[PDB]
DNA sequence: GCGGCCTCGGCACCGGGATTCTCGA
DNA sequence: TCGAGAATCCCGGTGCCGAGGCCGC
């Protein structure tokens, strides 16, 4: 994807929010619709915003476990407009 | 005072709310309307040598300002913007005594 | 057929007062008098037309059925005149 | 497609305006040629974009250029990936 | 469509002895037939 | 017979004298006449958000320029508190020959940008045409799917001029479940959309919604299960078809949904809300989706 | 607003330029010349609010305004 | 396809414009007049070869998606 | 006929005569006017004529005159400052033919 | 070189709604000046609004862009 | 701190992307 | 058998009316 703006943002919480706006070669990189990633630094688990789905999210999945040295990137299938509340999910920090 | 007259009309002209930082600034545009034109109407009643400003010599201008066309004369103007009692001055009515 | 006979003899009366009190008025300077040019505008209103004068002449007279309200001009082209549609 | 054959006969009365202009000694015999190419409009137009046509022409020609860079980078970058 | 005309000379005599120098109501003939009856 | 007949009809609905409708299948209505396929198609797959509309005193469907004036003329007017109104008789959706037949209302916007769209239909609704004087053209449907803003407007003008009033039509729980066994007893084909049961549990802290989407076949093998006798569905046979989901549910979630009530049942036939945003018309059963509606909008009025 | 000012007009015309002799009724007309620019100015005011679509007219859109309708103004 | 068609009635066009010519010089103008529209003719050919580099993009916008 | 024969005869005199003025002014700036770039400035130059026609004829008749003198020109280079400038020199030099 | 007289006499003349006005040479050559200038101001205007864009041709669109203050100007 | 003013936002109806699945290289 | 085109299931990304806030009397 030669022209995305990705724009990352290293938060105080150790979390790395990534923010991707797409584009194909054919075009400019779209701000409209863009896909935030808020990969947590060192975790397996990267939340992702479920924008569009396309051709892009393979290839989020495939960058996200390439840029960090992992080899498989899984979606966890868990999908809810709270990441505060997925952040507690996926790390079991809600109850302690 | 006549500047805030017209801001308010423009209120009533503009059929839309604006900013009262955008009326000083079209106060400064009517202070150079007038800038052009009460030099506008010094120059073209000098062109018909004329001391005065005569109702002719400003429809000359309004046709500069190609607003006086051969469809739309002074006096039809002054039907669509002017209340009647002020075109009574203006546009000859008739009692065998026309204005 | 009363009240025909009865709206008839008021039309009579309107229009004999009409060429009346428009010697009040009266023609002065073609021109056309107003009360041939109000009557033309008058014929073409009853069937309909917003030229009904194409611009009349004596522009003081053509104005003055205007400011009255007698007649009104055409929102787009202000050169053909209407009479207001009293109907 | 009307109004675009109006702009080809607006470019053949500009290259009538350069050819009046070269001639200016034919006024009645390019009045007879204004004719036939009146009559060529009534037998064109009458039995049937182009600024955009060549302008957009023009940027889509360099969007393919570069498309091609774009298939010469990633296309090379993949021969480089699958050549690893 | 007569009495269509006289709504029509009628109210263009309420629009013809008012703008004009009417001196409307002091005069006799005009006073009836100005104040016209609908 | 002018009012003692609707009073003695009050009396019997009152009355709730075994009610259970034992109610056909909604039968394959091949489109009556004229049925403009154009209008009506684009008036298929349209939210209509429904009211219940008491009969309106002297109309006439000869009169629609002077009201499509009317109403143009009162709906700028409330802009002064672009526009075109374009009355249209829809010739066909009516049940009986006797039936007056729907009209619809569109807040034509320029171009045919119809930001409205009302619709007042009385088809199978003779519980109403015999029981009113001739005066009043009944039509006990209102369909907005405009904003609610242009239907709280139109309706005013309506009540203005028609003493016409505009009750909105609430399916109740117990109407919907019985549309919702009706339209997967349908005798369609290539189901277009999954049957939805979209419930909501009466919690008072919290909100939450299930919608029981099932499989638009599986439901029908489902509703096979309890079907029993043909030509007409019962009380019973929808009640065991909605216990059967209810056993299908509490089965696996262990919740039971009868606890909670439905709010809008989407078929392959017509979706069906609760608070009024209901009709949804998928598929062309209108004739039978809009008898079962007027037939609950006579409930409202009578 | 249905109101045009005599006085003000005047002492504006006397103001700005000393040596003038407005007529009866000029300075009507003159009145009357910045109804209609500020008409423009109302109208192209609107289309450029319409050209960045803000709902409000702002700074921004009376100086781009100016510029095109005072010059066009101009005799 | 019809391009071909066009220029052919262009050509006899100006072939029946001759036969009613008068002079040498309007003969002149009339072969510019000519040279002008087979310019024109090309312009057309032109905005035909823009449709297949659009379908060359068209192409080329799915080989490197592909 | 007439009006065609009129107008587009002038067309042609204003191109011919404002494509030798493409080449005097093309010098100037190394620029090239394309064959639209003249058939657009040349027929701007009528439209616009046509405009300097309309207002000189009522700029005489303004003065209560029928001859076109150089004030009525002088009011037509009222317009705008930059060529008012312009055409106060250019109009001494008027005046010195 | 310019636009001469017995043409400005026929172009400015065509545009006349009277036969009986006419042009002087003293006002007529100032008349070929003023269109003069029309052309060299147009063109100015237009290569000044290319150098804005960075432009070596004149193009179609740069015309039609400066007439809403050519017009308006001139 | 209220009176007619205004501005976010849940809900919801209408507009393209990728999966079905039919047809051509 | 397979490759591009169309339609349409799945969920957006948008449109648009109540709720909360806010400034004279």
């Amino acid at each position: 994807l030669k022209n995305v703006t990705v724009s990352f943002r290293e938060t105080e919480e150790n979390a790395v929010w990534i923010r991707i706006a797409w584009g194909t070669q054919y075009t400019k990189p779209n701000q409209y619709k863009p896909t935030y990633v808020v990969y947590y630094s060192q975790t397996p688990y990267a939340f992702t915003s479920s924008s569009m789905l396309r051709r892009n999210t393979p290839l989020l999945g495939q960058a996200l476990t390439i840029a960090s040295k992992h080899h498989q990137i899984v979606k966890m299938d868990l999908r809810s407009r709270y990441l505060d509340s997925l952040k507690a999910i996926v790390f079991k920090q809600y109850n302690q | 005072a006549g500047l805030s007259h017209y801001v308010k009309l423009f209120s009533f002209y503009a059929k839309m709310p604006m900013e009262r930082k955008a009326l000083e600034m079209v106060e400064k545009c009517l202070d150079k309307y007038f800038q052009h034109l009460c030099d506008d109407l010094e120059v073209f009643a000098a062109h018909a040598g004329r001391k005065t400003v005569k109702p002719e010599d400003l429809e000359l201008l309004m046709r500069r300002q190609g607003l006086v066309t051969d469809q739309v004369s002074l006096h039809v103007l002054v039907e669509r913007h002017l209340p009647l009692e002020y075109r009574q001055l203006l546009i000859p009515c008739a009692y065998s005594g026309n204005s | 057929k009363t009240k025909m006979l009865n709206i008839k003899e008021y039309k009579e009366k309107l229009l004999s007062t009409l060429g009346e009190f428009l010697e009040d008025h009266f023609p002065l300077p073609s021109s056309v008098n107003l009360i041939t040019l109000h009557e033309m505008l008058e014929i073409l209103i009853n069937r309909l037309p917003y030229v009904k004068i194409s611009d009349s002449f004596w522009p003081p007279y053509v104005e003055l059925l205007l400011r009255n309200g007698i007649a009104l001009r055409h929102p787009e082209d202000p050169t053909r005149i209407r009479l207001e549609a009293f109907h | 497609s009307k109004s675009t054959r109006d702009h080809l006969q607006t470019m053949m009365e500009s290259v009538i305006m350069t050819i009046l202009s070269n001639s200016i000694k034919e006024k009645e015999e390019i009045q007879y040629h204004l004719n036939f190419l009146k009559k060529r409009l009534l037998q064109q137009c009458e039995t049937l974009k182009m600024e955009d046509l060549t302008n957009v022409s023009s940027l889509l020609n360099m969007e393919r250029a570069r498309d091609k860079a774009n298939e010469e980078g990633l296309a090379l970058l993949q021969e480089e990936i699958d050549k690893m | 469509m007569e009495i269509k005309i006289t709504t029509v000379i009628q109210h263009v005599f309420q629009n013809l002895i008012l703008g004009s120098k009417v001196n409307w109501a002091e005069d006799p003939a005009l006073k009836e037939i100005v104040l016209q009856l609908e | 017979t002018p009012l003692q007949k609707r009073l003695e009809s009050v009396r019997k609905q009152s009355s709730f004298i075994l009610t259970p409708p034992r109610r056909k299948i909604p039968q394959c209505s091949q489109l009556q006449e004229d049925v403009d396929p154009q209008k009506v198609a684009f008036l298929l797959h349209k939210q209509w958000t429904l009211y219940s509309l008491t009969p309106l005193y002297k109309f006439s469907y000869s009169n629609l320029k002077e009201y499509s004036r009317l109403l143009n003329a009162f709906i700028v007017a409330e802009k002064q508190k672009n526009i075109k109104v374009i009355f249209s008789t829809l010739l066909g959706m009516k049940g009986t020959q006797r039936d007056p037949e729907a009209f619809l209302v569109q807040i034509v916007s320029r171009e045919g940008k119809v930001l409205w769209t009302g619709w007042f239909c009385c088809v199978f609704g003779d519980s109403l045409l015999e029981t009113v004087s001739e005066d009043f053209t009944c039509l006990p449907l209102f369909l907005a799917n405009g904003a609610e803003s242009n239907t709280a407007i139109i309706g005013t003008w309506f009540q203005k001029t028609f003493d016409c009033y505009f009750s909105p039509l609430a399916i109740n729980a117990f109407n919907l479940s019985w549309m919702a066994a009706m339209w997967t007893a349908c005798k369609m084909d290539h189901y277009v959309a999954t049957t939805e049961f979209l419930w909501s549990v009466p919690c008072s802290p919290q909100s939450l919604d299930i919608s029981f989407a099932i499989h638009p076949e599986d439901a029908k093998a489902l509703w096979d299960s309890v079907h029993k006798t043909p030509g007409e569905v019962t009380q019973e046979e929808v009640d065991l078809f909605m216990d059967c989901l209810y056993s299908h549910f509490h089965r696996h979630f262990k919740i039971h949904l009868s606890a909670t009530r439905l709010v809008r049942v989407s078929t392959s036939v017509a979706s069906a809300h609760t608070d009024g945003k209901i009709k949804i018309l998928c598929h062309k059963y209108l004739i039978g989706v809009l008898a079962y509606l007027t037939e609950l909008a006579i409930f409202q009025i009578e | 607003k249905r109101k045009a000012p005599r006085g003000f007009l005047k002492r504006v015309f006397k103001r700005k330029k000393p040596q003038l002799r407005l007529e009866k009724s000029g300075d009507l007309l003159v009145h009357l010349n910045c109804l209609l620019f500020v008409h423009r100015l109302a109208e192209e005011s609107r289309t450029n609010a319409c050209a960045s679509k803000c709902r409000v007219i702002n700074k921004e859109h009376v100086l781009a305004a100016a510029k095109v309708i005072l010059k066009k103004s101009r005799g | 396809k019809e391009l071909n068609i066009v220029l052919p009635e262009f050509e006899k066009t100006h072939l029946e414009h001759q036969q009613r010519i008068e002079s040498k010089v309007c003969k002149a103008a009339i072969a510019t007049f000519y040279v002008n529209v087979k310019e024109q003719f090309i312009k057309m050919l032109k905005e035909s070869q823009m449709l297949t580099n659009l379908k060359r993009k068209n192409a080329k916008m799915i080989s490197d998606i592909e | 006929q007439q009006r065609f024969s009129y107008q587009q005869r002038l067309k042609a005199a204003v191109h011919y005569t404002v494509g030798c003025l493409c080449e005097e002014v093309a010098l100037d700036k190394e620029m090239q006017f394309s064959k639209q770039t003249i058939a657009a400035i040349s027929e701007l130059t009528f439209r616009q004529c046509e405009n300097f026609a309309k207002d000189l004829e009522m700029f005489a008749r303004h003065a209560k005159r029928t001859t076109i003198n150089t004030e009525d020109v002088k009011l037509l280079a009222r317009r705008s400052n930059s060529l008012l400038k312009y055409i106060t020199d250019k109009s001494e030099e008027i005046a010195q033919i | 070189s310019g636009f001469r007289k017995e043409l400005v006499s026929r172009l400015l003349h065509l545009h006349f709604k009277d036969d009986k006005t006419k042009v002087s040479g003293d006002a007529l050559q100032l008349m070929v000046e003023l269109l003069k200038v029309f052309v060299v101001e147009a063109a100015v205007r237009g290569v000044r609004q290319a150098q804005a864009e960075d432009a070596l041709r004149v193009d179609v669109d740069q015309l039609e862009k400066v007439l809403p203050q050519l017009l308006l100007d001139f």
